[PDB]
């Protein structure tokens, strides 16, 4: 079957900075917008990016703070994590939307990942 | 025993899987006209929505089909981008490695069939190492073994002897001696040494590996091995059986989402809230519950079923009987056919062209 | 001499072969890709055209950009069914028998280049029959043959070594014994006796063709035969297969996946849609014709249909549907799933305009 | 590739069959068949064709000397007023 592949997590110290990775396979990466998902509570939207590429959108809660971006030669979508909170402690999941606007709002994923943790220790 | 002739449980697990991947060219034709076919479903259903905002034109049922037509073309059209980019490569590449792998198991195959110097002692030898088996019919005595290509015509794809774990009958020996070896058939092709084997003057220099690294054949007398093929991980001696593997595990089929037809409401099904956005409200970012408003007004409602009635409401159109073959139908759902439709559109086009012109001079 | 291993004479021609025959797929990805892009660009005409006749309802030239549309239309559609019918099962067939027969033919050139005694005595000799050759990255004795599939990318295949008529290389052998055999390297798989050969106890009870039947092993103290492959027609089928199947490649050229330069009567859907939505009659005569062309298009040669496919090339589209500072004439877009949402916002419009004039 | 063979009978080798009307001329345009199959045009001359789609196979029934020649015509009506034949065989005299 397609396959999304979110990589990168792990156990983060408050405040700096982590990479997320997600590849997608058996899937023209060209054809769906990429967006991640968070998931501690309900799953929460975190950021998206438009099939064509040129709209990005972040949740209030992490705008300002994460970046997202996308490399079709890789069929690769990225999560780059800054100023890094306990409150983002999380399994974080890729999802692709087929020509889609790279928003939470009326979009129905058509395909989920299975997740990646990011632990964020606010002790030494 | 070492050195000897080899039994049908063997060879046989080889002819399986032979008989197998002569299939994968049939799957990879069967998956490429399918997904031809599934675009061209789409673009049917498209075209119908368009003929019949044409005919409806000015309707808040026409504005209805406008978004039907939409969605339905933007299908049509990733479709197509997914069988370019995606679903041709992976079926070229199931072909290639699943013919290749083909290849070398029947050339080894046939060889063995052919070594051989009585009825009763060979190289391949039936399941209890009494006879030397025979080729006829497609069948090696009685096994499925053409050892040839056939001619390709769409199949289906399937797996029974390679499927997603690796080769299932390609397992573990640990008893070849017994097993696979004969007690008296003679075969060179069993050993390298010189005494039974390859050797002529010395034995061979090193071990030789057969049937594209699945069989090991030692320069010393000594039973052969195999390699445990039913659980692969991505990697070889035996590659040509890995990227065999690989490449018919990534196939997806004609079975993404670009071919597939939606189910999960009309704002959220492919193209319909970024055309209310765009072409209704004329805004950029608006909310859900701005789109289920306009949705309303020319679906009466957001769920699937409004979406299902106004299809019922295209496919029931007529077309004028002049535009079909005589005695042919004329409803929008009983046509079918791209150019066909094609061309059904134009005629609708240049008659609102007309209309347009005599309403505004 | 018979019974000895094999010079370079006999295995680089088949070496040869199984390169060339590496590059067969990657001929069919690039065929069916090429037949896929080429529908695309059809259809982007197709939808380029459409929007400027829903934009410029009211004048002639929106009428003849609906005949430009449906031209593009029926060529795209047309380019579907000949990839769905025939390109299809052409690449696949080639893949498949090039890649088969290749497999056949890399079996037994491995078998022999495992089969040797030291480095000088074995089934697959140099040259002058001094040393037994090895595999050298891609090679085996430096001759290309990397008795491998290689990954598969796009790519045109080469016909030298299988062309129109043939196996070039795979030519009638006049002197097996002296020109495929060595003088002394050691080689079971030479033939099929006792002695010096494949049998153990007595010879093999009938001769031995190995790579998919082109070469024959006899049962005797003798030199192999091999098949003249150079002039096929319609025990060796593997050979025939690839050859029929690579013949027979189009690619993505025939007239659905190429424009037509012609004059515009003729030009693929035109004439059947004059008659049929603008004269509306079954017959016409091509002066009737003509003159409707000469409505739309102000002529009927090919300058007149470029013409108008400048007017669709460079009318603007709303500045809201392509994103800020970006291209807005249509020339300047390409893509089918973009293209479809401007014509969607297009019909929107048009709707608006019925329900006020209706 | 494509080849279109007169033998009356003309296979189309290399090319989708129903993409295409067919049509017979000679040395002038002879009959023809729309690429749907349902309508057949002759000439005036000849008045009083056939094709067989799993066959890639259209028949001439006659019941004139000259090569006679097969001809393809993409998405065409199957006659020869304006019409541009894409493929053409070699004749049958
Ligand atoms: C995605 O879903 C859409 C919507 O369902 C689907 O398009 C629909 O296709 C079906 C099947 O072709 C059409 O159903 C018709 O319904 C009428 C009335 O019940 C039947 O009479 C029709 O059958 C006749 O005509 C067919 C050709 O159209 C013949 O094949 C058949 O032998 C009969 O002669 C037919 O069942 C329906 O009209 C369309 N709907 C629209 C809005 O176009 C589309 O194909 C689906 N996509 C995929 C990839 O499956
Ligand atoms: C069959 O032929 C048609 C018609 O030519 C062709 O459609 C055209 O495709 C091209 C893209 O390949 C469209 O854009 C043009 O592309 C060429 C080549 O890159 C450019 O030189 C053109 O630029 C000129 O025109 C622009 C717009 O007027 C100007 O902004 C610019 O300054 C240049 O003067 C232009 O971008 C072209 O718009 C379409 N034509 C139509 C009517 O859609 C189609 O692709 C061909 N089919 C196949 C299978 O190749
Ligand atoms: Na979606
Ligand atoms: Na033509």
């Amino acid at each position: 079957q397609v396959q999304l592949q979110e990589s990168g997590g792990g156990l983060v110290q408050a405040g700096g900075s982590l990479r997320l990775s997600c590849e997608a396979s058996g899937l023209t990466f060209s054809n769906y917008a990429m967006a991640w998902f968070r998931q501690a509570k309900e799953r929460e939207f975190v950021a998206g990016i438009s099939w064509t590429g040129s709209r990005t959108y972040y949740a209030d809660s992490v705008r300002g703070r994460f970046t997202t971006s996308r490399d079709g030669h890789k069929n690769t979508v990225y999560l780059q994590m800054n100023d890094l909170k306990p409150e983002d402690t999380a399994v974080y999941l890729c999802a692709a939307d087929l020509l889609g606007s790279g928003k939470d709002g009326t979009s129905v994923y058509e395909y989920w990942g299975q997740g990646t943790q990011v632990t964020v220790s606010s002790h030494h | 025993a070492a050195e000897k002739g080899f039994k049908q449980a063997f060879w046989q697990p080889l002819c399986q899987v032979s008989e197998e991947l002569d299939d994968q060219p049939k799957g990879a034709l069967f998956t490429l006209q399918a997904a031809a076919s599934k675009i061209q479903k789409m673009r049917d259903a498209a075209l119908r929505a368009s003929i019949y905002a044409e005919i409806n034109h000015g309707t808040n049922r026409a504005k209805a089909a406008v978004i039907v037509a939409n969605h339905y073309a933007m299908k049509a059209d990733s479709g197509l981008e997914a069988l370019k980019q995606t679903l041709s490569s992976q079926e070229v590449t199931a072909t290639a490695t699943a013919s290749y792998l083909k290849g070398r198991i029947d050339e080894y195959l046939n060889l063995l069939l052919q070594t051989k110097e009585s009825g009763t002692s060979g190289c391949m030898m039936d399941t209890s190492g009494t006879n030397t088996v025979t080729k006829a019919g497609g069948t090696i005595g009685g096994v499925p073994c053409k050892l040839q290509l056939s001619p390709i015509q769409p199949k289906r794809p399937a797996a029974t002897y390679l499927g997603k774990a690796g080769y299932v009958g390609l397992t573990r020996q640990a008893d070849a001696a017994n097993n696979f070896h004969d007690n008296d058939a003679e075969c060179r092709l069993a050993s390298g040494h010189n005494t039974n084997g390859l050797g002529k003057s010395g034995q061979l220099s090193a071990a030789v590996t057969m049937a594209a690294g699945y069989v090991t054949v030692a320069n010393s007398q000594t039973a052969v091995t195999v390699q445990a093929l039913d659980a692969l991980q991505e990697a070889a001696a035996h590659q040509p059986w890995i990227d065999a593997w690989k490449a018919k595990k990534a196939l997806t089929g004609a079975e993404t989402a670009e071919f597939r037809n939606e189910t999960a409401g009309i704002a959220g099904k492919t193209g319909v809230t970024k055309l209310v956005e765009e072409a209704l409200l004329k805004k950029k970012d608006s909310e859900a519950s701005e789109i289920q408003t306009e949705l309303k007004k020319y679906f009466s409602g957001h769920e699937n079923e409004q979406w299902t009635a106004i299809e019922k409401l295209i496919s029931e159109q007529p077309v004028a009987q002049n535009l079909v073959g005589d005695n042919q139908p004329t409803k929008l759902g009983e046509l079918e056919g791209n150019a066909k439709l094609t061309t059904i559109l134009a005629y609708y086009r240049m008659e609102t062209a007309g209309k347009f012109e005599v309403l505004t001079q």
